[PDB]
């Protein structure tokens, strides 16, 4: 797996190039927003249980065919499998958030996930619904100003939403 | 999802060409009409429980035989599904007003509707009566602007031409 | 049924069954005015073959009205009907507008020509037409070559011919045909390898490497795997699916080698028991016992019968066993 | 013995091409050629079985009788037969499976510093 | 094909909610600088032909191994294929910049480009170097920061569109990484 | 003959559908651009004697080797045909300014031009030099309006991207 | 095909003349009432479905021989073919009215319709009766002269568009006469 | 795997035939050149390091696109992979040399090798060049008369060259 620094390092190695000065400013401005990057993942980690539980609760309030008998969440073990599947994606999105790019998300979370749900008979579009319900639940929580100095961190919020989108289209 | 943008990008993609001056020229018309087409959409959004209320019973005042036994509107949940069937169409009219083209209507409301209403034995004339009642008592200075009314009414009779 | 022995035939058990029955030849040149059952049968057969089993609703069928028109007059099947059906906005919306170009090429070799391309040289002959002259000449490249008028009649519907030698392709494209055509109950939004959004074969038709034919309707037929090519020159990951080469010392130590693909892995049904084991149910990592279904193996000869115990007792189902 | 005359370049090249799994890699390492003269020729069958139980199964022996019991498979079936019947136990498959490197299972108690 | 208008429709359709006046302001702000978006798209279409050729020539002059015998851009056929490969990417990025939504190159261009290049043997480093060069050219054209070419615009700020088109270029390299 | 109208009627005809609201919406953009695209056209019409004169000799000042023996511009009628070849392109630029799309250019000037200029051994770089000279000394307040220069220059480098 | 703008281009191309400011006034007058042309086209597309069915029913109620056994509109298949035949004509007339030039139904609709109908046995009298009814309906919709339906327009005169659309219907009947 | 004796034994078994007397002379003349067969593999084994190293050195002197940056031998690990790939083929050719036929070469060295190099992006024609550079490096060394009685062993040298040819065409 690679973070954002190791990615440009692999780019520069695979053509044998010294890193230009402009790439050094591109990395220095990632260093510049380090505390703001850390605040987002800290706020997501502190609310991770309520994110998954409220998103899952709102999923079955509007898709009640899943928890009714015969559905793909009608058990206690299929239901516990669903909650733990949502925590997996919330975990790996937060890994990709501090990595700076989605290598660890694509590599050991999303690779082969669509085929898994097709083999199990799990409806992948309803997984895609639950992922976008966690997405804005975490985005609206990352725009909360309690416990942080007041400033701008909107581009990082868009970067965080991009990972949830990438995980959402990877599962249908 | 047919719209102004969706048409010109598929035309340029089928020709395999970059966006030309005529492609950018068509979006200026979208810019000039957004300031009359969006008013109608949120006026419908802010008022839609009363407009579907007067359309659904106008459907039943014209065709009172629908509440007969053996018909499509016998008991109460059929009538509640009828009000829902009308509200679904008004929501799609709001969506086509927001998009700019008729994409949401022929994507989710029109395509396959004749097969559904035939085998489920629903009369389409009772559908078009409620839409025609909504179109005919749209009153253009009060309810909307002068230009928003023509944009709102042009999507309404698209449904009437599609269902009949 | 299923198998290769019972009815003394093999190709109908692979789901090619309805495609061995009819011909749809369109006998008289124009439509006789007065009568219309025969031509409605031909119209429905052309929609079934050209769109590959999708539901053109009547609201959508009302706008190929000008194309059914001239076909009922003195204009062709192959040059008036099937060509103008590929240039309408119901075909373009399904097989061009949602796909990339190389997804649109194989979906036209399936619909129009009834086969699969092999190698790069069949793809790049057709993408070079698109990149110069647009989609409207990209469509005519399938009809106006030395392929359509030599295997198809001017009035027959273009049947599937990718499985036989008389389409003188190869043997790798024989097995690529059953990735595209999985029986008579399947369509293009409908097979798992392409859900009207991707390229159905991408790595396999470019490189011409063949894909083991799982018959549809078999026990364990929903086997499909992802792609992550190993090796560090292309910087890929090792550990996703088994190899297909049988290279070193374990090729022929412990006899000849095989490649088993198994598909259905579930969290209950591991242990030496009939029921699930209850308790905490996941480890500290809380992933799974098998973190993905559709695993494949490379096994020797006298490791095959214990691997067969280990697959089936643990709830897995064997898709295909090929030698190596 | 992570010296270079002990390293097998060919089990490694087959492991990173997904031809063999981790369980087959452990089987290749126990039946490997430097293991058969630096650990097998220097023990009897009784010490060698507790070596192979401690390093493959990740646990200590239960008592003396387990060493005496498993000592017979080595003699009558070779190292190959012994390592097959060891790697196919329920204990190995329930803990490591076919795709996890073995390790010393549950060595230290979690409160305490000094463990096993 | 989803533009910026159909995106909020598919967002509010899962809600089964009417598009109200709260979330409509993000759409009227899209109309308020539609002229800036057209002025921005025109400045890229105007000199796409220099943009592609400069990008592949810079990728080659940075990595001289591609033109060695057996390199991926060795012969004339492979070099023409590379100049053809880059222009399609620029065309789809222009489509997405005009539409205001990236959903036109997620499915028509990048869906399957990842394994196409590694079935072909196309090296993934040089492709992201070339589109990074194309991104640096595109941001230098949305603003009037190009060196020898200056285009006449009305006065104002276009940094939002430059960040948007940069965000359209990073997912191209991320799709093939 | 690609233009704003020609695109939307071809799209509605391929869909087999009537003109919708998005079809009428694109023509409003043509109406709004007609008042800046037509003054560039007749400004070119009223001045094309001198615009073609300064471009053709700018072609020869850059490439003075064209007047060598054995070249494309050896004697006098080749140069007279060169000025005619330039005037043909400026007339097509005027036609595309009048139409609204790039239809007259790729119909009569672009399609097949690479086959002609290769076998008749004409350098396309000498064609694009005269067009680039015309584009670079278009001077936006005096020669046109501010918006007409935007429109006139966008068709000029369409030729440069098509020939190179 | 050809709109009103490309018609003067093909007119001045045989001249090899630049489009000058003398003949441009016929094009700026075309722009000056483009809103009236769109307002006119919308009023026909709005109720084309009643326009077709009323025209075929009026043609049948004028000539009751068509529904006789062996008549050309006898069975359900032939009647559906007649309602399909009329709608295509109305669609192409709407295309020509929007384009401002008749050259779109010159070659896509009327080119060969003459001998198609007499190879089919379609009687030519009822065909021109039906489109004459459709012409009388269309002129009654360009102006607000329809009886039970009134559409709201801005005030002014639309007689030029009514004469233009009548001239678009005269050549349909002349092509099949 | 089979040697040359077991191959004719499998031929005779699979038709249930006793071995004729003429096949016994065919095997006795393989016994006759046993010392000459052993001398070849002994000379190849004694020079195995210099064979691989000189062939690899001469490969990059004439194909310098491999070791330049971006090539498929530009690392220290891809380079060490290449040298060890050449030793593999030199090992299995020498196995087939004392076996008498190419069963062990075809069976556990060349089976699936072309597909492996196609999956990795390794140019198989350049592998074929290096194999023929080891071929005549070993052939010219097997015609050296130092340390052996002077006699004829040319047919065995042609048999040795055949295995290198078989491995060369199996990799393209
Ligand atoms: C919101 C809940 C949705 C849902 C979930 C669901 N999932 C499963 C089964 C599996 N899910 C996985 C996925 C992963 N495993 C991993 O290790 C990782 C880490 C990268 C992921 C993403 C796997 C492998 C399985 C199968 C293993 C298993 O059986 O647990 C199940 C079924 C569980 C069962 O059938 O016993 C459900 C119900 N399904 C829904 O309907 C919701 C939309
Ligand atoms: C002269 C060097 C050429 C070259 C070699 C090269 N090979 C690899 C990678 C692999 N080679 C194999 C081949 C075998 N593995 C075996 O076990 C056997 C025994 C029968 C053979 C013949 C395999 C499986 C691999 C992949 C495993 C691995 O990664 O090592 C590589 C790439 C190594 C890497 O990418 O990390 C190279 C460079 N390549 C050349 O360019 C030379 C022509
Ligand atoms: C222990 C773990 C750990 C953390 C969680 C971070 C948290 C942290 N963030 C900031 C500092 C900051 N944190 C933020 C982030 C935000 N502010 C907002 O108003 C938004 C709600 C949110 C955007 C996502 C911003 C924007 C600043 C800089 C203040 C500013 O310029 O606006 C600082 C002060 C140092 C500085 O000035 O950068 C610290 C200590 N650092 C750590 O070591
Ligand atoms: C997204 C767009 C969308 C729609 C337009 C509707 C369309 C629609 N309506 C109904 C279903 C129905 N629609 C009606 C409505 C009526 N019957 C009448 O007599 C009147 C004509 C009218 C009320 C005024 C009724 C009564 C049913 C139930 C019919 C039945 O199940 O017996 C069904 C079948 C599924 C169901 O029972 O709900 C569908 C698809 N639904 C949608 O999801
Ligand atoms: C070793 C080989 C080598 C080259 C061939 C050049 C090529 C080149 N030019 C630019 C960079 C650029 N290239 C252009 C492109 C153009 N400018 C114009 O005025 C024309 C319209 C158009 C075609 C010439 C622009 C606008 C920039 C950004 C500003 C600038 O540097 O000029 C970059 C980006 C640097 C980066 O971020 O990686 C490169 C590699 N530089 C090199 O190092
Ligand atoms: C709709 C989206 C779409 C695309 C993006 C392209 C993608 C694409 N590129 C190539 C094919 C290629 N693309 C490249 C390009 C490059 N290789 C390099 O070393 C450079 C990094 C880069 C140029 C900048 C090369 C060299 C080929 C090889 C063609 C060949 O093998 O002859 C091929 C297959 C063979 C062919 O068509 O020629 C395809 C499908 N095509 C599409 O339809
Ligand atoms: C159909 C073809 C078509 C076009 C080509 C554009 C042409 C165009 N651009 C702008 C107008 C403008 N364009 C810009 C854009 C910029 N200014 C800068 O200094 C930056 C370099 C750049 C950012 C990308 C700005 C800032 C305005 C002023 C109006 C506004 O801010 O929205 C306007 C409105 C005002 C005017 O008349 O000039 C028009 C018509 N619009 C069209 O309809
Ligand atoms: C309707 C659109 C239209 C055009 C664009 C031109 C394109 C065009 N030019 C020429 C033909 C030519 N065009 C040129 C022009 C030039 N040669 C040069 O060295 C310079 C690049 C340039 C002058 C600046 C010359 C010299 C010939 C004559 C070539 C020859 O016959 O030897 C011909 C061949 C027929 C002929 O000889 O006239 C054609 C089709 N003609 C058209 O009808
Ligand atoms: C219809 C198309 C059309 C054009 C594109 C221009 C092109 C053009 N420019 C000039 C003529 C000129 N063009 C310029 C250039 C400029 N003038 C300035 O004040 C600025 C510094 C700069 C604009 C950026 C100058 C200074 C002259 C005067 C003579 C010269 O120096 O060339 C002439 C010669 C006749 C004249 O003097 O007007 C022509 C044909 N004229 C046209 O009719
Ligand atoms: C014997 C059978 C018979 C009929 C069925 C009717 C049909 C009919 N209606 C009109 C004539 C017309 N028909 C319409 C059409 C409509 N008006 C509307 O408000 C609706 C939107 C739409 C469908 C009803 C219009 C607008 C006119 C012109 C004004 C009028 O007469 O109402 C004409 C034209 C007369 C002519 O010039 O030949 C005919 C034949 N009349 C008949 O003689
Ligand atoms: C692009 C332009 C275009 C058209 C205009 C139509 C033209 C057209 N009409 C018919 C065919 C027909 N058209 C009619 C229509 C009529 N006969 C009458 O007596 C009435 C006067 C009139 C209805 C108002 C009938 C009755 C048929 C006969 C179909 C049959 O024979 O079953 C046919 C051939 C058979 C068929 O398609 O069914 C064609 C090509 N199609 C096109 O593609
Ligand atoms: C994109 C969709 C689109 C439309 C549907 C039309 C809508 C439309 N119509 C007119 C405007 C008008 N429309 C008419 C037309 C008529 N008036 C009559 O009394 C006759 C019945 C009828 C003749 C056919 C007239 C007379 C005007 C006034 C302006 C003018 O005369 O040009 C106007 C300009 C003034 C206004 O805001 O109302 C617009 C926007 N235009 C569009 O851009
Ligand atoms: C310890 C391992 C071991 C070996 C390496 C061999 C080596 C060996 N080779 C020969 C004997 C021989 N060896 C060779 C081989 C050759 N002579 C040449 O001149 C060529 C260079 C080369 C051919 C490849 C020949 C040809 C003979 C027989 C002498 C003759 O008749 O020419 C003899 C003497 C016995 C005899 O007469 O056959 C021995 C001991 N035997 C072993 O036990």
């Amino acid at each position: 797996m690679l973070d954002a620094f190791a990615k440009v390092v692999a780019q520069a190695d695979a053509r044998g190039e010294f890193l230009s000065n402009t790439q050094i400013d591109a990395l220095s401005k990632m260093v510049k927003e380090g505390n703001q990057r850390l605040d987002i993942v800290n706020k997501v980690t502190s609310n991770a249980s309520a994110i998954v539980t409220n998103s899952a609760r709102a999923l079955f309030a509007e898709q009640p065919q899943l928890i009714q008998p015969g559905g793909n969440a009608y058990t206690s073990r299929r239901m516990a499998a669903c909650l733990r599947d949502m925590e997996i994606v919330l975990r790996y999105v937060s890994y990709a958030m501090i990595a700076g790019d989605s290598s660890v998300l694509d590599d050991r979370c999303l690779n082969g996930l669509r085929e898994t749900y097709q083999a199990l008979g799990t409806p992948g579009s309803s997984v895609a619904v639950a992922i976008q319900k966690m997405k804005d639940a975490s985005v609206a929580l990352a725009n909360d100003t309690t416990g942080t100095p007041i400033g701008d961190c909107s581009s990082l919020v868009a970067e965080l939403a991009g990972y949830f989108d990438r995980a959402a289209v990877s599962v249908v | 999802m047919k719209s102004v943008i969706t048409t010109v990008v598929s035309a340029a993609d089928a020709a395999g060409r970059f966006p030309s001056n005529s492609d950018l020229e068509s979006i200026q018309g979208n810019i000039q009409r957004s300031a009359a087409r969006l008013e109608a959409a949120e006026k419908l959004a802010g008022n839609h429980e009363a407009v579907v209320k007067e359309a659904g019973d106008a459907c039943f005042a014209k065709y009172a035989y629908l509440k007969n036994p053996g018909e499509a509107g016998e008991n109460q949940e059929k009538i509640n599904k009828c009000y829902r069937d009308v509200d679904h169409y008004m929501r799609l009219v709001n969506y086509c007003l927001v998009v700019g083209g008729t994409g949401p209507l022929d994507e989710w409301g029109i395509a396959g509707a004749r097969e559904v209403y035939r085998t489920l034995n629903l009369p389409t004339s009772a559908y078009v009566a409620s839409i025609a009642y909504t179109r005919d008592r749209l009153c253009v200075p009060r309810d909307m602007s002068a230009q928003a009314g023509v944009e709102f009414s042009a999507y309404l009779d698209y449904l009437i031409n599609a269902l009949s | 049924r299923l198998g290769t022995v019972s009815g003394n035939s093999s190709l109908d058990k692979l789901g090619l069954d309805k495609f061995l029955s009819e011909s749809n030849r369109a006998y008289t040149p124009r439509a006789q005015p007065g009568f219309s059952s025969e031509y409605e049968q031909i119209i429905s057969a052309t929609y079934k073959q050209l769109f590959g089993n999708a539901y053109i609703m009547d609201s959508e069928r009302a706008e190929m009205a000008k194309q059914e028109s001239m076909f009922r007059d003195g204009q062709l099947t192959l040059k008036d009907f099937c060509r103008a059906l590929a240039k309408t906005e119901q075909y373009k919306k399904r097989f061009f507008d949602s796909r990339p170009l190389y997804g649109a090429i194989e979906l036209n070799f399936k619909n129009i020509l009834g086969r699969t391309p092999d190698g790069l040289e069949h793809y790049r002959a057709k993408s070079a037409v698109y990149d110069t002259k647009g989609y409207e000449a990209f469509v005519d490249a399938f009809f106006d070559d030395g392929e359509y008028d030599e295997v198809y009649d001017d009035y027959t519907v273009p049947f599937y011919r990718g499985y036989k030698t008389e389409a003188n392709l190869s043997m790798a494209a024989f097995t690529h045909f059953f990735r595209m055509v999985r029986g008579s109950s399947t369509s293009d939004k409908a097979n798992p390898n392409s859900m009207q959004k991707d390229i159905p074969l991408n790595y396999y038709g470019i490189t011409k490497t063949p894909l083991a034919v799982i018959a549809p309707g078999a026990a364990g037929t929903a086997y499909t795997e992802s792609f992550s090519g190993t090796g560090s020159w292309q910087s890929g990951r090792a550990g996703l699916n088994a190899a297909r080469v049988a290279l070193g010392v374990p090729a022929t130590a412990n006899g000849k080698s095989f490649r088993v693909e198994v598909t259905g892995y579930t969290q209950p049904g591991f242990g030496i028991t009939a029921g699930t084991a209850v308790g905490k149910l996941y480890k500290a990592n809380k992933l799974s016992r098998y973190p993905r279904s559709n695993k494949s193996y490379v096994v020797g000869f006298d490791e095959l019968t214990p691997l067969y115990q280990r697959i089936t007792k643990n709830g897995g189902t064997i898709a295909s066993i090929t030698p190596l | 013995q992570i010296l270079k005359s002990t390293k097998q370049p060919f089990l490694e090249s087959q492991l990173r091409f997904n031809q063999i799994s981790i369980k087959d890699f452990i089987k290749g390492l126990v039946l490997s050629a430097p293991f058969r003269d630096l650990n097998y020729n220097v023990n009897n069958n009784y010490r060698f079985v507790e070596i192979c139980v401690q390093r493959v199964l990740g646990r200590d022996i239960y008592n003396e009788r387990e060493k005496i019991a498993w000592s017979i498979i080595i003699a009558t079936q070779g190292l190959e037969g012994f390592i097959d019947t060891l790697l196919n136990t329920q204990e190995y498959l329930s803990n490591f499976g076919d795709s996890i490197v073995p390790f010393q299972r549950r060595r230290i108690i979690p409160q305490r510093s000094k463990g096993e | 094909m989803l533009d910026a208008f159909s995106r909020v429709v598919v967002n509010s359709d899962a809600k089964a909610a009417y598009v109200g006046g709260s979330d409509l302001q993000a759409l009227k702000s899209f109309i308020a600088d539609g002229n800036k978006r057209l002025d921005a798209v025109n400045s890229i279409v105007s000199n796409a032909s220099c943009m592609v050729s400069d990008a592949v020539s810079g990728m080659i002059c940075e990595n001289p191994g591609l033109i060695s015998p057996g390199g991926n851009c060795y012969t004339n056929r492979r070099m023409a294929a590379c100049l053809r490969d880059g222009e399609i990417i620029l065309r789809y990025v222009s489509y997405a910049l005009l539409a205001g939504d990236a959903s036109v190159l997620e499915d028509r261009c990048l869906n399957g480009l990842k394994e196409t290049y590694i079935a072909l043997g196309v090296p993934t480093n040089s492709s992201i170097r070339a589109v990074s060069i194309m991104k640096a050219q595109a941001v230098a054209f949305i603003t009037n920061t190009a060196t020898e070419r200056k285009m006449s615009f009305a006065a104002g700020d276009c940094t939002s569109l430059a960040s948007e088109v940069a965000s359209y270029f990073d997912r191209v390299g991320a799709a093939i990484s």
